[PDB]
DNA sequence: ATATATATATATATATATATATATATATAT
DNA sequence: ATATATATATATATATATATATATATATAT
DNA sequence: TGCCGTTACAATGTAACAGTGG
DNA sequence: CCACTGTTACATTGTAACGGCA
């Protein structure tokens, strides 16, 4: 356990991703018939300021097949969040033409290192190439 | 959200069940009445909604059944919620003899209006005058009064099966009646062509006929 | 029931009319395009050899 | 249509989509597969929604006498039904005004 | 003009842009009045299978706000549904660490090339002391 | 459309036995607990529900519910 | 053979919504 | 300074839907 | 094993820059 | 000039797969 677990925030992410889904069409509960999937959710909807009983509808009501998905959500939820903090924590997302990226990963699977170990080893080795000419 | 129908009920079922025609058409069919084409709004009434119907009807296990024919009625369970009762020998004898009629070319004239004394005719026709009399009275050997008795008997199933459905009498007269089909309930021993005792063992597993 | 059957005709022909035309516009594209990348292919593979 | 280019085709597919979503909105589950055939890494998925339409109208038909189940099938008999039903709609108004 | 504009593809993204950002809770709307707005909302709603009338949709209620965000992601949509046909045209996400990034963007600026460049460059002067050594 | 509330009452998994029972005639008392509290506390809508088979649900001094059947 | 229960139809009175015509005060053309 | 047109309120009475009570036919059961 | 950090993506939305033609 | 388009460099959220550890 590296990150600090705090319940009002973490619920709050959970009841911001359940929503979320529901909006997008996800069943959230377990129920077939529409009927008591919709008190569950109209349950959810005005359950709305409560970590304390969102957690107990998730143990009573939730789709089995989507607990997986919520907890490793709530882990990459957590992990950026607690990263955000400072700057040489965060993390810089850009975007690479398919060949290069295919190329790039080729060496980072070849060498058993990662994209940023690849390309931090790649960028000291062109350093060092300036200076063998330098 | 609350106070939204789709908490408790789905939208059409409701619909349903708050149209003008449900509750007459639910006293008749917990009363045992089948419903045919003739009653048009009614029959209408439960092709659209007839799914709900099903699903609202199996809370009382009970089943709402649409035959081939296409005559729907209702089949309760062994752990019915509404009481149970099985026809009288004689209500089959005069049934499979309506469903005769209904198939019967030669009546083709009578247009489909029968009158009680052709349906006695053709019953003493096609089954055992005496031996089906046996039941009318038990001391019965062709005595003219246990005659009318039989005759007065077949009257009187007659006019019950009227309450269930398998026969209208017209709109001024009471003497006399055209059949519906659901009579050909009356021939699901037969409307299969296997063995008479296993298709018999079939239907009394699915509830649809009891023995005596 | 003049109506309904007409309505019921209606249907059925512009819903396969118009499937067919969405499809098979793509489909027959895709088949265009795989034979032009083909043969742009072979040349390449041909010279790439020697 | 092996004549055209990949522009036509592509502009008459989109026409072909316009008219569908007007002759798909009632259905949900027909029009959320249309939808679905939008993506284009995925061309398949067209075809799949192809064969719902036939997997749609093949239940739409009425009684035993149109099963020609092929949905193609179905007009010239629908036809000549509409024509039949013309003459009985004829003989029937002549009757009504007598 | 390098990508083919259909208009009932552009259409419908811009529906489902409108719609999306609607339930988003923001005020698509040019309407302050609550009546008109949700007037307005719920007419796009009924707009659905008519994606030719969004565009009028958008000339009578749009937010003045919204053109330059709605003519940048449909333009964005567009290049990318074009260019997902092909791999070679796609591209990749991935995700650096701020000083893997730093380093890299400066040298990127520093050579006045984009990352893609960039990496290119410099896999290639690794491939080439690898290729020296192979030979 | 139907009465919410209505919908409530009908749905409840209590309302078949308890519609049987009364459709036969039952008198429902304070005995049965849980039929009671669900007559008290639903029965603006029953009232209306068997008022549309022409029959009045009546609720007598004593407490106890019954269905009263009108000439229709 | 006849008492009795049941379903149906009609007449009758209640209660409510609504259109019609008149009375009264004000506005505006003569 | 006047009389006609308007808007308002009101009672009239017209019609519908409801609910009740009575007569009838007649099908059951002792 | 089940939780927990971690990586490498995918999908969509935006700001900023560079081009292009009217 | 001005508008509209193409492109890059991010952000934001979600997910599956590894691997560490009780």
């Amino acid at each position: 356990m590296k990150y600090q677990q705090l319940e009002n925030l973490e619920c709050g992410w959970k009841w911001a991703y359940l929503i979320r889904k529901h909006q997008e069409g996800e069943p959230i509960t377990k129920y077939i018939e529409n009927s008591a999937a919709h008190a569950a959710v109209d349950k959810l909807i005005k359950l709305e300021s409560e970590p304390v009983r969102v957690l107990e509808w998730i143990e009573q009501h939730m789709n089995p097949d989507l607990f997986n998905r919520m907890k490793q959500t709530i882990r990459a939820r957590r992990k950026r969040h607690f990263n955000a903090e400072h700057q040489h924590t965060r993390k810089k997302s850009i975007d690479l033409d398919f060949p290069v990226w295919h190329r790039l990963s080729a060496l980072s699977q070849r060498r058993g290192n990662t994209l940023s170990e690849t390309i931090v080893q790649l960028i000291e080795d062109a350093e060092r190439k300036e200076k063998y000419a330098n | 959200s609350s106070t939204h129908i789709e908490q408790f009920m789905p939208v059409k079922l409701a619909q349903a069940l708050a149209n003008s025609l449900f509750p007459e058409l639910d006293s008749q069919l917990r009363a045992g009445r089948h419903i045919g084409i003739d009653d048009l709004d009614n029959h209408a009434f439960l092709m659209d909604f007839q799914e709900q119907l099903e699903e609202f009807y199996a809370r009382y296990n009970v089943e709402l059944i649409r035959a081939p024919e296409g005559f729907f009625y209702l089949r309760p369970r062994s752990t019915t919620l509404i009481p149970r009762s099985v026809l009288s020998e004689l209500d089959m004898m005069v049934g499979k003899i309506l469903c005769y009629l209904y198939l019967s070319p030669e009546r083709l004239a009578n247009q489909g209006i029968f009158t009680s004394q052709e349906l006695y005719e053709e019953l003493i026709s096609l089954a055992d005058e005496g031996k089906l009399m046996k039941f009318v009275n038990q001391r019965s050997s062709g005595s003219d009064l246990d005659k009318q008795k039989l005759q007065e008997k077949v009257r009187t199933t007659l006019n019950r099966l009227r309450r269930l459905g398998m026969v209208y009498f017209l709109p001024n007269n009471n003497n006399k009646f055209t059949i519906t089909e659901a009579v050909f309930r009356f021939g699901a021993d037969v409307r299969s062509g296997d063995d008479p005792r296993e298709i018999q063992l079939r239907m009394i597993r699915d509830g649809e006929a009891m023995p005596v | 029931a003049i109506r309904v059957t007409q309505s019921d005709r209606d249907l059925f022909k512009h819903l396969i009319t118009e499937a067919t035309s969405y499809v098979s516009a793509d489909y027959m594209r895709h088949a265009n395009e795989r034979r032009t990348h083909l043969d742009e292919a072979l040349a390449l593979r041909g010279e790439l050899f020697g | 249509l092996a004549y055209m280019e990949g522009g036509a085709l592509r502009s008459m597919s989109d026409k072909a989509l316009g008219a569908l979503r007007l002759a798909v909105a009632d259905n949900e589950h027909l029009r959320d597969a249309l939808r679905l055939s939008e993506d284009p890494k995925r061309p398949e998925r067209k075809v799949q929604f192809f064969i719902a339409v036939y997997q749609h109208l093949r239940e739409r038909i009425r009684q035993d006498i149109i099963r020609t189940d092929d949905p193609v099938d179905a007009i010239e008999q629908m036809e000549i039904e509409l024509a039949r039903l013309t003459e009985e709609l004829t003989a029937r108004e002549q009757k009504l005004a007598i």
